[PDB]
């Protein structure tokens, strides 16, 4: 806290959590556990809501938190993008096809949305 | 009428013996208009229906590509 005040304005960029899910997929053969419906850890659930959780803005100062969302083979239907959208107020979403035109930035007017 | 040639630009020129040829000029407009018939039919019943048809669940398909599973 700020003498005579609060926490200051915080700015988050997440680089590619998509990189740290990789790696739980890579431990947890070797971890002794078991395969989840792909491969990954079957713990990717917890683990990633355990990281989200201690990322908010409280009473407390303000956080603001960007995230990188590399998706795997390009699809929305893995497990961890659809997992990802219960954690993201602010959801922006990128497409090939868009980039195929020429058209950049690339992201799509649809899916991306927003509670605001 | 010239000489050695005749022409006869007949607005209905049938050949007929009495003027009663009501009874196959209106067959030829009943062929005319059945053949009509087909064409809008076939026309419509063969296309616009298979039309629609071929243009059934297109995107349904293209999204369920990227699908890894």
């Amino acid at each position: 806290k700020d003498e005579n005040g609060k926490g200051r304005d915080v700015l988050l960029f997440v680089d590619n959590i998509y990189r740290y899910t990789l790696a739980g997929t890579e431990v947890s053969a070797l971890l002794g556990r078991m395969p989840s419906a792909v491969g990954y850890q079957p713990t990717l659930a917890e683990e990633m809501g355990v990281l989200q959780e201690r990322i908010t803005s409280t009473k407390s100062g303000s956080i603001t938190s960007i995230q990188a969302v590399y998706v795997p083979a390009d699809d929305l239907t893995d497990p961890s993008p659809a997992t990802t959208f219960a954690h993201l107020d602010a959801t922006v979403v990128l497409s090939r096809d868009i980039a195929s035109s020429g058209i950049y930035p690339a992201i799509d007017p649809l899916d991306s949305t927003s509670r605001q | 009428v010239q000489p050695h040639v005749v022409t006869v630009l007949a607005d209905t020129a049938i050949r007929a013996d009495n003027l009663d040829e009501a009874a196959i000029l209106e067959a030829r407009k009943n062929a005319e208009q059945l053949l009509a018939n087909q064409k809008s039919d076939l026309d419509s019943a063969a296309a616009l229906a298979a039309l629609a048809e071929t243009a059934a669940q297109l995107e349904t398909i293209r999204k369920i590509k990227n699908r890894a599973q």
